[PDB]
């Protein structure tokens, strides 16, 4: 009985945090132009493509 | 040291290495369940608690 | 591996201990920013509600809100119209977005001017020594098409073009508008913007050195007259012979 | 025997706790107005001019 | 009858500080425990308004701080209390811990071990706090340490994703760091009523070593009016520093606004972690470095079991007096070195200085105490 | 303008002439051959530091 | 272990006696030891004239320290007039403890 | 562990005096000043030598870093 | 978020947006409809078994 009630609390505030879905699975295909390294506010640290 | 040197403390040690061994085994296995430790949760495929 | 020059120390009228900021170099310093610096730099944290009692009277700076009218947002059926502006409104920002700056200014985003004082080693004497410095390139150093030489700047080559010289501005008073005094009255305006607290707190540090003074040798007296019983006791030991 | 300042001071208002407690309340009241006035004045005189008051006479009564 | 004695509630405060035996010759170096008690208590009342008006969001992270300074009534006063009342807290704590060692105070097994747990707990609270303001040093400490706990042999990879609550620092960051930096104070006011309950059964020590039951003295009024004088003298120093020269201690790199892109030129921490940073940087490789940084807090525990002496404390011991001062002089050479680049000549002194922190404790104080025993025949 | 008058007044003291003497010696050697390495930024740095140190005591007096 | 150097061991022992400073408070070497469970036993095996003295040399030299002073120079405990009063009662509490412990071993 | 149960003690006497019958500073500048003297004297022969060393290394290290860039 | 024109949308995003938040919102709203159940029983009994003489 004491298993689920803690397995759920472990993931409530974590496990992609529920705000991480958008650009790891995102469909942008390099909004950055050719030859430049533009920074995106995704992946926590800026994403570069 | 010398207060603890003897055969009787070594005998208690070999008598209660069952206690230490079971204590450590239970603690180690419990430390897998407690922190959602997938890395040993997979060493046995019998606990499919990850949904 | 290049060395950096450190600005010296000057005798400001607000330098230490108990001395304040004279509100005339600041009254004469917004204008030097207003008619020179602003069309590129932002002052977003700084708003017109602030200057009601430091440099200008309430309506005197109110009239500076009508000089430029800011673009507005959503209102009824004809939004994106223009409003004359009032007391609340902030220092109008030059571009639509900051990303326009790299377009016109060679890919060099201008630093904001709200904290430029505190964010630098040196302080209000690094900026002043920057302004009058601009010098000659020595023998044997190449530069880009759009770069300038300054022995204070860490790279020794800055995009910005010297914005102060003789007869740049007309002071409303008639003091000789010279490079030497325009630079000083800019280094005074920005400092007060970095802190609006620099003068209120020099006055709570003098009325407190007096409460401590009165109360910190009266607790010492009580303490001393409980430990005298304890500090003047003699003692025996005659044992049985 | 000669009347010391504290000799008649201890008799009148220092005995029980009661007048020992009245004066502590009243003592601060006759103290805060004197202490407030003579503290700001030195702030002005040390560096007068520079402040905003000593120039705003340029804008008064037209 | 006597009310205090017979009431069920007053009966408890009467045995704790009104009426307990206390030694006659207690000095002023015994005043710091109560200062810490005072010091801990400011930080919770301050830190209340810094979340009440505080906003937990990623986009406003830099801007929430500069906002609260000017707009909020009496906000410029209270903000610099939280940052300056926490550099006080760490100078009444290296004085307290140092004092006990000199006078042999670690022979309380119960209380010298509940105290080394309190020393890890307040290190953590401080190190989240630097990382809330977000500006171009909070971010560039966070990467350094957070990355390096990824060199754990089998678990390090799995941990940096949980604390991030994402790939990396993200909006969730305000949610967690605030969450764990908020929690920490309230576990520390619990291990302090237990740190003191194990001491009410032996009483205090005194700067002589010998045990003194033939002249005790109550605790009132003799150390409840020496403790007040102490605390007042302290409000005086804490207030010279925020109404005259607040900015003397920080670094002018913090302000530069929130940018992932920009490069901080000269990374380095706040002044009371600069002896930790000089250890980690002194040794090649990822895995051996983290082990040399936990070693020091963990070394205090080997304390009572290295004691070789007939006397307790260093008061009557000349030879062992001198070393004391060496360990201290050599913890001032790890604060200067750690706030600079690796350097051409700063690597050789820089990692000679560190081992010695280790050599004296583990080899030279046990040996030297024996020559004292042998030299006056025990 | 008042700065323009004081700079040469403050260059008069011999604390700043010697480093000035040092600047020319390498300056002509560098320009004599395009094969030299030194860039006189260093010898420049001594001269400005000494000059601008002595300007500080006075310029605020000789203002308005 | 040395004989011709035993003059030097005396020389270093008279210097370390003065550098440590319990004689300026009147104490004696046995007054300073640390009281554990084995020194707490050997104290209640003392006659009464020896036990009463020890409680006055420890109360007069813990009052001079509350006042941050030291006793006049004519009353300093000399070197060749310190008598080890608690030594013999302490070798005996110890060697009776090595005996109760090698019985549990054999 | 209260006052009536701590130790046993014999033939000794004490001679206190009131607080309202005496003075708090008998001799303030004639005793305190020679007092601080013997104190510090006796002890600043084993507290200073360690801190001279940190000064010698400090001046040797900034000297080297400066002359490796500025020739 | 104590924003007078941000407060209501806050609970509206929590009871949609995050993992298991719909459970926790409702336990907090219902677990005090019952803490107030307990009170009326623990009190009324002390007016049966003479429990005020304490
Ligand atoms: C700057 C860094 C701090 C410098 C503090 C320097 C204080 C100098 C004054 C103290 C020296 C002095 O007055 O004389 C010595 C004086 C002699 O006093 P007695 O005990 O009566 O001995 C009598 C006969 N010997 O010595 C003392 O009082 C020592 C007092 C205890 C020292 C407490 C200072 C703490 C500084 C050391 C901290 C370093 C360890 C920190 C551990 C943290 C581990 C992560
Ligand atoms: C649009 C042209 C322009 C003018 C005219 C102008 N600024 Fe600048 N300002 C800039 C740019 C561009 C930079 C630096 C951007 C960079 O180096 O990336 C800058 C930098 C600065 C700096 C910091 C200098 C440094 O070294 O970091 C200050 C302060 C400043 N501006 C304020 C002013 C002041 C004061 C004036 C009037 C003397 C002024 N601006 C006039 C665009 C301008
Ligand atoms: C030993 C106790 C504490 C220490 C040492 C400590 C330390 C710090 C430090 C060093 C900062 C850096 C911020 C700056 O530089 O201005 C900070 C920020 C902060 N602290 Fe604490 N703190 C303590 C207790 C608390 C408590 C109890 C709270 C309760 C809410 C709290 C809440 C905050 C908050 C909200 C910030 C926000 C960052 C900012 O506003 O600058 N702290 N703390
Ligand atoms: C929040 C942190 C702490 C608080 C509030 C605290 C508080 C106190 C207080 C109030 C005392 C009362 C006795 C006195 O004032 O001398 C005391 C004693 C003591 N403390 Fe702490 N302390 C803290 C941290 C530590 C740490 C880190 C240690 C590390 C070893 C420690 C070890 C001791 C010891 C050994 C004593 C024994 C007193 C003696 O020698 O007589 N404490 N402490």
């Amino acid at each position: 009985a004491a298993k689920n009630a803690v397995s759920q609390f472990v993931s409530s505030m974590s496990a992609s945090a529920d705000v991480l879905a958008m650009s790891k699975i995102e469909i942008k295909l390099s909004d950055i132009p050719e030859g430049k390294n533009m920074a995106f506010k995704w992946r926590g640290k800026p994403l570069f493509v | 040291l010398s207060r603890f040197l003897g055969p009787r403390y070594r005998e208690l040690a070999r008598n209660w290495i069952p206690t230490a061994s079971m204590w450590g085994a239970v603690g180690a296995v419990g430390l897998v369940w407690a922190t959602d430790w997938r890395l040993i949760l997979d060493w046995v495929p019998y606990i499919n608690g990850k949904f | 591996t290049d060395l950096e020059l450190h600005a010296p120390s000057y005798p400001w009228s607000h330098r230490g201990l108990l001395s304040s900021l004279d509100h005339t170099s600041i009254r004469r310093g917004f204008q030097v920013y207003k008619q020179v610096c602003s069309s590129c730099h932002s002052m977003d944290y700084v708003a017109y509600r602030h200057l009601v009692g430091v440099c200008y009277t309430e309506e005197e700076a109110k009239a500076l809100a009508e000089e430029v009218e800011v673009q507005d947002g959503p209102n009824e059926d004809g939004e994106m119209f223009m409003r004359p502006g009032k007391l609340s409104d902030y220092f109008p920002k030059p571009y639509p977005n900051p990303e326009a700056a790299r377009a016109a200014n060679n890919g060099a985003l201008p630093p904001d001017l709200s904290y430029i004082v505190r964010a630098r080693h040196g302080g209000e004497d690094y900026v002043f020594s920057l302004l009058t410095g601009y010098c000659e390139p020595p023998t044997g150093v190449s530069l880009r098409e759009g770069l300038y030489f300054n022995p204070y700047f860490p790279g020794q080559a800055i995009a910005m073009a010297p914005p102060i010289y003789n007869e740049v501005l007309e002071f409303d008073d008639g003091t000789p508008a010279t490079m030497s005094q325009v630079a000083k009255d800019v280094c005074t305006f920005l400092r007060w913007a970095s802190e609006p607290e620099h003068d209120h707190r020099k006055r709570m540090g003098l009325k407190m050195l007096m409460m401590m003074g009165l109360l910190l040798p009266l607790v010492y007296a009580m303490k001393r007259h409980k430990w005298s019983v304890l500090k003047s006791r003699k003692l025996a030991y005659r044992p049985p012979k | 025997a000669a009347p010391t300042l504290t000799a008649r001071l201890y008799s009148l208002l220092f005995r029980r706790t009661s007048t020992f407690a009245l004066t502590i309340a009243v003592g601060a009241l006759f103290f805060e107005r004197a202490f407030d006035q003579g503290a700001d004045a030195i702030y002005e005189h040390i560096n007068q001019g520079k402040l905003w008051k000593h120039i705003k006479h340029k804008y008064e009564n037209k | 009858t006597n009310i205090r004695k017979s009431h069920p509630l007053m009966k408890i405060i009467n045995n704790a500080f009104i009426d307990l035996p206390a030694p006659s010759n207690i000095s002023s170096w015994w005043n710091f425990g109560s200062l810490l008690g005072i010091c801990l208590i400011l930080q919770i009342l301050t830190g209340l308004f810094l979340a009440m008006h505080y906003t937990s969001d990623t986009t406003t992270a830099f801007s929430s701080v500069t906002h609260i300074c000017r707009d909020v009534n009496y906000g410029w006063v209270i903000r610099y209390l939280h940052a300056n009342g926490a550099s006080m807290f760490f100078i009444c704590l290296f004085i307290h811990v140092g004092r006990g060692l000199y006078y042999g105070s670690y022979m309380f097994l119960e209380t010298w071990n509940i105290g080394v747990v309190l020393l890890f707990t307040v290190m953590a609270t401080a190190f989240m706090g630097y990382v809330l303001p977000w500006g171009q040093m909070s971010f560039w400490g966070a990467t350094v340490i957070t990355n390096l706990l990824s060199a754990i042999p089998y678990i390090g990879t799995d941990l940096v994703e949980w604390i991030w609550g994402g790939f990396s620092v993200d909006k969730a960051t305000l949610t967690r760091f605030f969450a764990f930096h908020f929690i920490l104070p309230f576990i520390i006011t619990a291990l302090a009523a237990v740190h003191l309950l194990f001491l009410h059964e032996t009483g205090s020590n005194n700067p002589t070593g010998i045990s003194s039951d033939m002249d005790k003295i109550p605790f009132h009024p003799y150390y409840t009016i020496k403790d007040i004088l102490g605390a007042l003298f302290m409000m005086l120093i804490l207030l010279i520093l925020v109404l005259f020269s607040p900015d003397l201690l920080g670094d002018p790199d913090n302000y530069t606004p929130a940018n992932p892109l920009n490069t901080p030129p000269h990374i380095k921490p706040e002044w009371y972690f600069l002896f930790a940073y000089a250890i980690l940087r002194s040794i090649p490789n990822k895995l051996g470095g983290v082990l040399a940084l936990v070693a020091s807090i963990l070394i205090l525990i080997l304390m009572p079991m290295l004691h070789t002496s007939k006397q307790r404390s260093m008061m009557f011991r000349p030879l062992s007096q001198c070393l004391f001062w060496m360990l201290v002089a050599d913890l001032i050479t790890l604060t200067w070195i750690g706030g600079q680049p690796v350097e051409h000549p700063f690597i050789i002194i820089g990692q000679l200085a560190s081992i010695l922190y280790f050599l004296i404790i583990l080899v030279l104080m046990p040996i030297t105490s024996i020559i004292e025993n042998n030299l006056l025949k025990w | 303008d008042p700065l323009t008058t004081v700079r040469e007044q403050c260059e008069q003291i011999e604390k700043c002439i010697k480093a000035r003497e040092r600047l020319e010696l390498c300056d002509q050697r560098v320009s004599s051959r395009s094969q030299t390495e030194e860039d006189c930024t260093e010898e420049l740095f001594d001269f400005l530091h000494a000059r601008d140190h002595c300007v500080a005591h006075k310029l605020f007096n000789s203002l308005k | 272990a040395v004989a011709a150097s035993s003059k030097w061991l005396e020389g270093i022992r008279k210097w370390y006696y003065n550098a440590a400073g319990f004689n300026k408070l009147g104490l004696m070497r046995d007054d300073t030891i640390y009281e554990d469970d084995d020194v707490k036993e050997a104290i209640r095996r003392l006659p009464e004239n020896l036990y009463n003295d020890r409680v006055f040399r420890i109360k007069r030299a813990l009052d001079l320290t509350m006042r941050q002073q030291i006793l006049p120079k004519e009353q300093w405990t000399k070197y060749e007039e310190d008598k080890f009063y608690l030594e013999p009662y302490l070798k005996e509490v110890i060697r009776e403890r090595k005996e109760r412990e090698e019985w549990a071993k054999k | 562990r209260e006052f009536g149960h701590l130790t046993r003690m014999r033939h000794v006497i004490t001679y206190s005096l009131s607080p309202f019958e005496q003075r708090a500073f008998p001799h303030y500048f004639t005793k305190g000043i020679p007092n601080v003297l013997r104190r510090t004297r006796a002890c600043i022969l084993r507290v200073a030598p360690p801190f001279v060393v940190f000064y010698l290394v400090y001046t040797w290290g900034t000297q080297e870093f400066e002359k490796s860039k500025r020739k």
